[PDB]
């Protein structure tokens, strides 16, 4: 009877919500009417994790979809499995806060965050029990970042002892899309560290790859991509919406994986990634799991897990398998490559296992790591925000809404503070 | 309640692939087996692309 | 709801406007009187039963390119009242746009942008279209930019003016009447998007095949390339791009704020079947100097800021890994400061084709709108042209006598001289 | 994907790619229109809805012959841009079209070939298609493989091009203009093959047995030589033998990579079925020099490396056994250094037969390239041609005036006599 | 429960080893769609030598497939039993060797070999404990030849005590398919002694001339001749896949039939041949299996067994038999012709039993010889290496790739060196 309140802002942030809500709807078997005619009684034992119980069997979400434009919540009007939300918890704007990190965080956030947080306020007191506070958004935008990140903060102040899920795409290495992006970014990091208790890492780029080398796929769209995400987000709570011989809830994986509060982000992992070329000859079985589990292919961050030592792992299994599989190969993985994990924690790995694996799939598991090797990623944006602070570009805009270089300052400073710990911890 | 939906609609954004319809990930996520009516062309060609050879 | 508000000012305005207006009832089904037989809101303005009206008002001092429209195939379009003429003409003078004949009419142009205003719900930007090269558009447009900063400050104003080509110019006091517009369209137009009319006539030479290219064919896909620039707004799509969105990405300073522009596919209805079509062949396209609608080489400066409007069947996928190609060639080089250098964005709305039009109709379309230190090479070239008739006084006393002074040939040029200045400082490697 | 550009450059080039692409378009289906009612992605690209063009350029600087190709019955294959033409023709000078009129056309040259090499995903080669008896077969030749060496390194040069003859030739300065042409095929074409106008004079007069041959019944079966040596890429056989397998197998040294060619079963309708085509009968045809399609006797040289292509009902037993015949024979001739000598492949797909073509529909056919010290007698031939003309400044003022200089008329004559040199000394036995 | 992973290399390698999974399929009872036919329960006992298990019951081979050529790759697919391997053992570049052995070795072997070792690992750990790895290419070509051996020495050295069985077609004496034999064969064979533990030697014209006087087929294609090498394929490990009397795994083969370890190149053979005509004639004995397994004319190698001494054989039958009919027909072939065999090694054969026979024949065996004959094969190259390097033709194009000129003459040397150990011993 523990619950999770959902919270997504932006263009990047809503969509996914459009997928992920879309995923895991048809795991619970209720219609996008919100009718529930799924066939096993399993499903509906927890439901109040994700949907609140209405009049005549309806099931609304935890789903607080926040923007400054209403072009996000248009697709959620018309998108399919977007009539299921509240229509109360579509908090809008309607100027847009531009790709600007200082016009969602202070001048025009401001008009709204007394408006998003009593929308906030509303679902988490009618809620008994809160394991915590789920967040999606962008980093390198400035809606769904700017905004975000003063949200995360005033969050944490009002319910400082409840963990707090961050699924924040990161901007691309190779690729870029905005022009801001390391600005973005940089700043939203700095406030992440402070109030953010788990973050797990994405980007684009690894997402494009993971469609291409695994999936055989040279036409992925956002959708496709969104999926992907979204079978991460189920995997991480499907112990609490189900049972399972071992379980491992939110706040059993921080303390797993945070050995020191400020190392909190992680790379994530989803199994049995299949072709449709290749589906029938794969067989599934927990050894064939776990080997696309550790490549560094299957990752969907930036950071290469070779370059840098695992300091801590989890692995979220699903479906009916034997207990000594799950345990053997994730031990045989601790004695091939101990090269690759840290030599001063004994047994970095995490395993739990639910007994209901998702529709279709005879067996699942996803993969959290809390890698070093994050620490690339880091480095990238900070590069990059020296290079255009120098010389003070683009800055102008951001003092235009109230900012001093002070914080500029600073945010490259516990930028460079966390990166430091992450290359002090791989010698 | 709603108002009229902004931005227009666009019909058939984004395309069905050729070399069978694909508009989902259901099929990858979901492990359904593949119909003897469309499993010649995952026979003859190895990505999505179609018809190399 | 999303509003911009088109302002058409000079000679040039009309014509675009035109041409803009065409390619806009188009795209929306709405016909010539005005009846559509909710994504309107942009650009049309819903009245009574069945009746769009345009955002946007006609301002020009010469009757005679108004009451062609006032006349033509679009009487029922256009509030009336929208349509402000004049008695006669600035006569391609700046003094007589500004001061003597400027300041009678700007009075009643502010007093239908506020009812225009009024009427818009939530606004985003302002259109400006105009020529330097004519005191209506150079000097009418620098009061009217001028007033509306005061009037309504903070918000966008996009600034789509055409400059004199090196090679082509139909004017005499051209170099006189951009410069001078210089002074203003710096400090007060936030987003300046240079046009040149032989850059245009050499892209529909080649690319369309025309050999005698008109004023018709050149306005005609200028309207492509503003509806390629606000048709985020307008339809669905991966990556919207708004009008402040695009305003934060490009203009790394507040001065260095001149952007070009370049719209890729330009076909014909014969080379429309044997042309592959694809984001990559695009893309390469468009960055090449061919397709740039100013006459400025690329090469020689360095790009800072790009923006990349993709419009139809673009998956976001290879249009991903057609910007990664553009990065890896020697030849499109970027400032070293700025690592991130592209903006991008996606609509899912094929462009349409006009009847009786040139351009073929094609799946895949991208608009580069791209901020560059080889726009200098546009600035310096006025500068000269300008430093070389005033030092003998031609063409002053026309100026001076309706009402100006000698002081403001030296304010202009030394505001000019400071762009050379800015533009070379800007993009100087460290 | 496997892909071969094809260039096709001066007026002889054009009525070769004439007489190829009018084979290529039959042998794979293609309609005139550009319509077929996987295989041809090797010459043809898929555009859009059904379409086809051909991945070639016509350039020739004379705009005749190549508006007859505008105006053909292939006016709906090709690209209206790859039908590349000039304002006048390089008219007999290696001079005009390399240094003076050659530059103005050799940008706009590179540049569709820098689209048509991004289009396709892998280049396998470049086939050029020339003649070194006029301008612009020899001088804009050598500035666009100059062009193409630098641009595109390391890749395969296929040089296909036709020599005067020693007999019969149809111009004065082709002396000029071979020696010329051959300081420069020499160094960039990594694998060159003659043709000589005489030997397919010949071959039509005693195998097809027409008595008056043209220049349309010369180019049908240089044709069907051009698709058997591309024969393995487009379709399968036992024994693929790829454009960079062909060059790797024949070429014993950089500077000796001027190699024969040969046609096995050319035989006329009537005279077919009498004749017993079999692999044997057929590859002892192919090496007679009647067969030969260069006028040259190998009895007189020795052949360094064969490469026998086969088309059609070949197993792979009897090619064996036909070989080995072959080497037992005492008038065929192989140097004493190389005793593995030859390369075979077999694809199965029968050779196609065009309508009003002389040639008969045959099963089996066999076209063997091969590099040969009887080529050294070619380059004598029009040394000595050349030598008597230059050694009293015969025709001299026209190529010294279009921008050439009198020394390096000496500099292609020592080039062209070391190649004589390094012929007699690859065939000195050891 | 002893496996093999099978690697195919090169247009030879593909189009031999396609027609090496219809042989062995077909005895294993597994129809072209990948399910299970048969009507024997011995043949599902021992399937995990060679097929690894799948869902649904299917079984997919243990076959790496490489080369550089993407028309091959489509040919091997789409004939009959060309849809049982994997879309993902299809490993395969773009560019294409060319028959050029640095091409494939050094330049363009070097992106791709990364690539196949990291599918012949994923079939190593998968599996339970290797018997060995079994290649089949060729020596005259360049893919097979030159990226077929780097993977030899890549794998060797990743596990060095496992087997290693290559099955490679050499150039021919008397005609050449290609222009660079000797080239190829003779930098491919100098990789291939410290390499690869076995080399069964096969040559093209020795199996025509198979073809044209013993099977009386006056038309054979690659179908003929690949079929003959197929059957010796299977002969080999024969008796792993299926029970036998007297037992010989692959390793069995080794140590009896290896005198010293450069010592290590055999010929092959297969004894019931006989015409479509004449097969009434033929009374299936064992005496009459054994004159067509020694005869001369039945060696599927170019070299002439009397010419040379017979260091050691094997004979590995095949069928319901009697052990000392094994056992007499292999001393009365010692006894008769002394002359021809080893002094100095007392009992040069060995024999096997597998009760198992190969489909539509009921008495069979494959010949596993070393004869110090087969240095005539060697030396035939040898002599045409030394024609064309002592005047550097054909040169630049292997230079050009960065092979100097001082590892030809170091693998000249090694076939000097191995035809001098092979000469000592006829004496
Ligand atoms: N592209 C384009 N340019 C135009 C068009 N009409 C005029 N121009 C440009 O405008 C310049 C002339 O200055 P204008 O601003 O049009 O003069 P004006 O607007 O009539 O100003 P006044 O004469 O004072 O009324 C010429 O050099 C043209 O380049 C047009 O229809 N299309
Ligand atoms: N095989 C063959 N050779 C041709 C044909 N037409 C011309 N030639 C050869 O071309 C040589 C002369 O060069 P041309 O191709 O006629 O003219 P060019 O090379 O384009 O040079 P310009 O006339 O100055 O443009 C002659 O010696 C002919 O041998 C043809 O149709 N078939
Ligand atoms: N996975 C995914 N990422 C997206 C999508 N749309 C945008 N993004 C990412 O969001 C980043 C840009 O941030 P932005 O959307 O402008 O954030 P916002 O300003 O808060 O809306 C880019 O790096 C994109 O990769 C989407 O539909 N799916
Ligand atoms: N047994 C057999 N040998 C073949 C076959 N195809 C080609 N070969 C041999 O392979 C040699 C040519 O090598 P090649 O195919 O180019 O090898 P690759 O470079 O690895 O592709 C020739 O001498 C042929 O004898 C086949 O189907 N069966
Ligand atoms: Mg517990
Ligand atoms: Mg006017
Ligand atoms: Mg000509």
């Amino acid at each position: 009877m523990r619950e999770i309140v959902h919270i997504q802002g932006g263009q990047c942030g809503n969509q996914i919500g459009a997928k992920f809500w879309e995923v895991v709807s048809d795991e619970h078997g209720i219609d996008p009417t919100g009718t529930y005619h799924g066939d096993s009684d399993l499903q509906l034992e927890r439901i109040n994790v994700y949907f609140n119980e209405a009049t005549g069997g309806r099931y609304v979400p935890r789903a607080i979809l926040m923007d400054l434009e209403p072009g996000t919540m248009d697709s959620v009007r018309s998108g399919p499995y977007g009539q299921i939300f509240r229509p109360d918890n579509f908090v809008f704007g309607q100027t847009g806060a531009g790709n600007n990190w200082a016009k969602g965080h202070y001048t025009e956030g401001a008009e709204l965050i007394d408006s998003v947080l009593d929308v906030v306020r509303k679902e988490a007191e009618s809620c008994d029990c809160l394991q915590g506070f789920q967040v999606c958004h962008s980093l390198g935008g400035g809606t769904g970042s700017g905004m975000g990140t003063l949200l995360i903060s005033k969050i944490r102040e009002e319910y400082p002892d409840r963990m707090m899920l961050t699924f924040s795409v990161v901007p691309s290495p190779k690729v870029s899309d905005t022009v801001v992006e390391p600005y973005n970014a940089t700043l939203s990091v700095h406030q992440l560290v402070e109030n953010a208790d788990e973050c797990m890492v994405l980007d684009n780029e690894a997402l494009y790859d993971i469609c291409f080398r695994t999936l055989k796929l040279t036409t992925p769209t956002f959708g496709d991509l969104n999926h992907l995400i979204s079978a991460v987000m189920s995997g991480i709570t499907c112990c609490l919406r189900f049972p399972g011989q071992l379980n491992a809830d939110l706040r059993k994986l921080a303390v797993n994986l945070i050995p020191f509060p400020r190392l909190h982000f992680f790379m994530v992992g989803f199994t049995p990634l299949t072709s449709r070329g290749s589906q029938q000859y794969r067989a599934l079985t927990v050894p064939e799991l776990t080997q696309q589990m550790w490549d560094a292919k299957n990752m969907m961050c930036a950071a290469d897990p070779r370059h840098g030592r695992y300091l801590t792992a989890s692995a979220l299994f699903r479906g009916r398998m034997s207990t000594k599989e799950v345990d053997e190969q994730m031990l045989n993985v601790q004695n091939k490559n101990s090269s690759y994990f840290v030599e001063w924690i004994p047994n970095n790995v995490k395993s739990s296992v639910c007994d209901i694996p998702p529709k279709g799939l005879k067996m699942s598991a996803t993969f959290i790591g809390n890698s070093t090797a994050i620490q690339e990623m880091f480095k990238r944006v900070s590069e990059q925000f020296t290079a255009m602070f120098r010389r003070k570009a683009f800055l102008h805009w951001y003092t235009g809404e109230g900012m001093d270089e002070m914080e500029f300052t600073e945010a490259e400073s516990n930028m460079n503070d966390l990166v430091s710990e992450y290359q002090q911890y791989q010698d | 309640d709603w108002g009229p939906r902004t931005k227009r609609s666009v019909p058939d954004m984004p395309k069905p692939n050729a070399f069978d319809g694909r508009t989902d990930l259901y099929a990858h996520m979901q492990y359904r087996p593949l119909s003897n009516g469309e499993q010649g062309k995952y026979a003859k060609a190895f990505d999505d692309r179609g018809t190399r050879g | 709801m999303r509003e911009v508000i088109s302002i058409h000012i000079g000679q040039a305005g009309i014509q675009v406007g035109n041409a803009c207006w065409e390619l806009y009832c188009l795209e929306h089904g709405i016909q010539p009187d005005g009846q559509m037989p909710d994504a309107f809101n942009t650009f049309f303005s819903e009245t009574g039963a069945g009746k769009h009206v345009p955002r946007c008002i006609f301002l020009d001092l010469e009757p005679t390119v108004v009451d062609e429209v006032r006349t033509g195939t679009y009487r029922q379009l256009f509030h009336p009242e929208q349509l402000i003429s004049g008695k006669e003409d600035a006569a391609n003078n700046f003094a007589r746009g500004h001061y003597t004949i400027g300041k009678e009419i700007v009075d009643l142009a502010l007093d239908r942008i506020r009812k225009l205003a009024d009427n818009c719900t939530g606004l985003q930007g302002f259109l400006v279209f105009n020529a330097v090269g004519g005191g209506t558009g150079s000097g009418l447009g620098s009061l009217l930019l001028e007033r509306l900063s005061v009037d309504y400050g903070k918000k966008s104003k996009l600034g789509f003016t055409v400059y004199p080509s090196p090679q082509v110019s139909t004017a005499v006091v051209e170099p006189y009447n951009s410069v001078l517009s210089t002074h203003s369209l710096l400090e007060h137009t936030d987003v300046a998007v240079m046009l040149d009319n032989e850059a245009i006539y050499d892209i529909c030479r080649r690319s369309l095949d025309i050999e005698r290219p008109t004023y018709t064919n050149l306005n005609r896909l200028i309207a492509q390339v503003i509806s390629s620039l606000t048709a985020s707004l307008r339809f669905d799509g991966a990556l919207n791009v708004d009008i402040t969105e695009f305003q934060t990405n490009l203009v790394p300073y507040p001065r260095i704020h001149f952007m070009l522009s370049s719209y890729a596919p330009i076909i014909s209805a014969e080379k429309a079947y044997h042309e592959q079509l694809s984001v990559a062949e695009i893309t390469n396209a468009a960055f090449e100097p061919a397709s740039m609608m100013v006459k400025c080489d690329p090469r020689h400066g360095k790009y800072m800021a790009c923006c990349l409007m993709y419009r139809g069947d673009v998956v976001p996928k290879d249009v991903n890994a057609s910007v990664a190609t553009i990065k890896t060639k020697r030849t499109i080089q970027f400032v070293d400061w700025c690592p991130t250098g592209f903006k991008c964005g996606i609509n899912y709305q094929p462009p349409t084709v006009v009847p009786g039009g040139d351009l073929a109709k094609v799946q895949r379309a991208v608009c580069m709108i791209s901020n560059s230190t080889a726009i200098g090479e546009i600035f310096s070239r006025l500068d000269h042209k300008f430093d070389l008739m005033y030092a003998k006084r031609a063409f002053v006393h026309w100026y001076v006598g309706e009402g100006m002074e000698e002081g403001e040939f030296s304010e202009a040029r030394e505001d000019l001289a400071a762009l050379e200045k800015d533009f070379e400082e800007v993009g100087a490697e460290s």
